[PDB]
């Protein structure tokens, strides 16, 4: 049927959705996600939109501000508003599917409400296309494709120039944080191709143009976590000291790592 | 997502198949599972696999004709623009000769059992403001090359699942704007790689590692064309390997200070295993997960240096005997029967030695407190174990260039050894290592039972936010430097009449559901032991295979 959605789960409980149009297919997907992972998805939603403190309290206020400061929701909404009917159906069907199960949950919470909602003291609300998009946008883009430490690098460069003088400071910066290194093992062999844009020390003009930077490197202000993976919610001062100690000890592999 | 590996084996390198794809995305370990198993059949889709946070688009999967995967790209797609402010124009910045009004929005944080807080977020033509240094009259705005293309990327990851060949698939790869390595395999044995994403076409002279003035002259020219993204289709090597290493000769990495693409790179561990045997079976390809998961990543880098430094030492010298222990070892860590310690002490030896080396070299050359950015060996962890992949530390990569001497292409602006022969420094670090380890473990190296790293499926998600109750945390004795999930697709296997076979592992289980009365779902933890022992479960695609393995079904009738 046009209206029919068939959900088959295998022996490991993995769902297979059978539907005849885009909206129905993604509705089936959202429905099974709400069945399997409603608490996880709710918390991911709050994580991606900076609404964790609303249910977990004061320890997540800085976290919520940091999430909100790192994106511009109206721009995401304008992207969604521009979608063709077929593309919008993916997001809307998904949200609509989640909602159908969420409504069933809030109608018979005694057996269908994930236990964690009782433990954390709140109940799940409906999803919109923006919420679905924000799971992705807030994870893959705003966190995992948003890596820069240029202000920290400027802080390090200011210190290197102070220790070694201007040209040597810059040359030591190039030794520690090279632009490119021809001996790096590359996924594509050099026999196949090479990147046509040649970046080198010689031509740079912008490093000379900036102000000497003396505030604390911003990497020291990321919210510190402990061994359980929980946020420590520290004073600004103890946070910086925790990150420095964690980073000196474990670097990128450690607690204050990447 | 900080770590992630992949190896794609094409027709020329596969045994008993035309192509083999093995992916290990490393996001950390969580309960419930970081990824979500899902099959979609209809509306032009016929797919199976698993995907983080149940995104609409399956990051790991296949459609019976082609298969796909990803690993974090880590190209530089983000630059920071130093905006010029004015005391006469609060909330404005200078751009192209004019005072332009920043965008701003007010946000209120509602707080459970606390008072709400309101604050402002500011944004310029170059992105959201990260911080403002008012004494310097500068606001720093973060410019992402994929700004405006977030939703298009999510859709590109969904539409790519309908592609039936390389040309159709790269048309969707061109729409994916985040810095992500994408991988392709197909039923005919074709394999491919695209270092996808939007990258800025910068002005001549722009040093992408440091901020640029926001007043207009340094604005990006636009975005580079898809032609420029590093890509390869059916490489002459017959394989594609990646562990967040450089895509291609001369391609520049992320500007993050702790990230480098240099001579020392963990991808070499995958490469050696693939080149070793003319052809690999799907089982041997799967076994690369186990081997790389247990591989100490520093042994290969520094053994030659250690061997040279100890070559003329006497047999009774403890500096030499530490190196003889390392030389005998392949660097694969294995647990003793206590489930706590490692069979060999090499990782501990390398940790102590390398920590001492870095303190003596890179650390001493960098001003405090920035010296603490280069001191880690990469081994120090906590009782719960690593929160993600393990890599060769940034300090170690820098040190590796120094110990390569004139073989390195990186000019040593400062001699990290400060005028001392490298042999002297390497031996001093070995003397420190012997002192530290012999005082702790005794002088009989053969009975040293050093601590193994463990692994924890954390109840807090990667943001540090609870996504389960703390009691839902699960533990595994053996840390494994591998994907959070692992999936493998095999095309045209000679062991089946099916054109494709696929397997994965989504631990702890598919379901995170716990009923109000505490009853955990039947699929809450049935993939945990399988994860631990390098097992895997079949992924079904066809109606016949789904039906043959059917546990339950539900039929809905809904109109939009
Ligand atoms: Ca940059
Ligand atoms: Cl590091």
């Amino acid at each position: 049927s046009s209206s029919e959605i068939k959900i088959v789960r295998d022996e490991y409980g993995m769902p297979h959705i059978y539907a005849n149009d885009t909206w129905h297919l993604f509705y089936g997907y959202g429905y099974v996600v709400a069945q399997d992972r409603l608490f996880q998805m709710e918390m991911a939603r709050r994580s991606t939109q900076g609404t964790v403190a609303e249910v977990l309290g004061k320890d997540f206020v800085k976290f919520d501000k940091d999430i909100r400061r790192n994106y511009w929701p109206d721009a995401i909404r304008a992207q969604i508003a521009a979608l063709s009917p077929e593309d919008m159906s993916i997001l809307q069907g998904y949200a609509d599917g989640m909602n159908a199960w969420i409504d069933k949950v809030n109608t018979n919470p005694e057996t269908l409400l994930p236990k964690q909602f009782n433990t954390f003291g709140f109940t799940p609300k409906r999803w919109e296309p923006f919420d679905v998009a924000m799971i992705f946008v807030g994870t893959m883009a705003n966190r995992f494709s948003d890596s820069t430490s240029e202000i920290d690098n400027l802080a390090l460069l200011t210190a290197l120039k102070d220790k070694y003088g201007v040209s040597q400071g810059m040359a030591v910066f190039n030794q520690l944080k090279w632009l490119v290194n021809p001996s790096a093992p590359t996924t594509i062999a050099v026999q196949e191709s090479n990147y046509p844009l040649k970046f080198n020390q010689q031509n740079s003009q912008t490093a000379a143009l900036l102000p000497r930077y003396d505030l604390p490197a911003p990497m020291l202000d990321r919210p510190a976590k402990g061994a359980d993976g929980a946020l420590l919610a520290l004073a600004a001062g103890k946070n910086r000291e925790t990150i420095a100690a964690q980073f000196a000890q474990g670097g990128a592999n450690g607690l204050a790592g990447y | 997502p900080t770590g992630s590996n992949m190896w794609v084996i094409g027709k020329s390198k596969a045994q008993d198949a035309k192509a083999i794809m093995v992916n290990g995305p490393q996001f950390g370990w969580y309960a419930p599972a970081y990824t979500y198993g899902i099959g979609l059949h209809g509306a032009g889709y016929d797919v199976t696999g698993n995907t983080p946070f149940a995104y609409p688009g399956l990051v790991f999967g296949h459609n019976g004709v082609i298969s796909w995967g990803s690993t974090a790209g880590f190209g530089d797609d983000v630059d920071i623009f130093a905006e010029r402010l004015s005391a006469e124009k609060p909330g404005y910045y200078l751009h192209n000769g004019k005072w332009v009004k920043m965008l701003s929005r007010e946000e209120t944080i509602t707080v459970k059992n606390g008072q709400a807080e309101t604050f402002t977020v500011w944004r310029t033509v170059h992105g959201n403001i990260l911080q403002t240094d008012q004494t310097t009259q500068t606001a720093y705005a973060k410019s992402r090359a994929w700004d405006g293309k977030e939703v298009a990327s999510l859709l590109a990851w969904t539409h790519q699942m309908k592609a039936k060949n390389w040309q159709e698939w790269t048309q969707q790869a061109a729409k994916q704007a985040l810095t992500i390595n994408w991988y392709y395999a197909d039923v005919n044995g074709n394999i491919g790689y695209v270092h996808t994403g939007a990258y800025p076409d910068r002005q001549s002279g722009h040093d992408p590692r440091l901020p640029v003035p926001g007043t207009g002259k340094w604005d990006w020219k636009g975005l580079l064309p898809f032609e420029m993204n590093p890509k390869v289709y059916n490489p002459q090597s017959g394989y594609i390997a990646n562990w967040n290493n450089s895509p291609q000769k001369d391609y520049p990495a992320s500007d993050l200070f702790a990230f480098l693409w240099g001579g020392a790179d963990r991808v070499t561990e995958i490469d050696r295993l693939l080149e070793q045997k003319p052809r690999l079976t799907a089982d041997q390809a799967w076994d690369v997960i186990r081997q790389t998961s247990r591989q100490d990543l520093n042994l290969r880098l520094f053994l030659p240096t250690l061997q040279a430094a100890t070559s003329g030492l006497t047999q009774s010298d403890p500096r030499r005997q530490l190196v003889e222990t390392l030389t005998r070892w392949d660097g694969i860590n294995l647990l003793n029967d206590d489930g706590k310690t490692w069979q060999q002490p090499g990782s501990a030896i390398l940790n102590v030695w390398l920590t001492s080396m870095l303190k003596r070299t890179v650390v001493a050359a960098v001003p405090m407190p920035f010296d603490k950015w280069y001191s880690a060996s990469g081994y120090e962890t906590t009782q719960d174990g690593p929160t993600g992949s393990l890599n060769i530390s940034v300090g170690a990569k820098i040190l590796y260039e120094a110990v390569q001497g004139d073989k390195s292409p990186i000019p040593q602006a400062v001699d990290l050894f400060a005028g001392k022969p490298q042999q002297e420094v390497v031996l001093a670090a070995l003397e420190d290592t012997w002192e530290t380890l012999s005082k702790r473990y005794g002088n009989n190296v053969s009975n040293w039972k050093t601590p193994a790293m463990a692994l924890t499926f954390r109840a807090n998600n990667f943001f540090g936010v609870p996504q389960a109750a703390a009691e839902e945390t699960r533990h595994q004795a053996e840390y494994q430097n591998r994907g959070t999930e692992n999936d493998m697709i095999v095309f045209s296997p000679t062991t089946s009449d099916r054109p494709v076979l696929a397997w994965d592992v989504v631990a702890p289980g598919q379901s995170g559901f716990i009923a109000p009365d505490g009853t955990v779902d039947k699929h809450y933890e049935d993939q945990l032991k399988m994860y631990e022992n390098f097992g895997r479960k079949s992924l079904w695609l066809t109606k016949q295979d789904v039906e043959a393995h059917k546990e339950s079904q539900e039929v809905l009738h809904v109109q939009r």
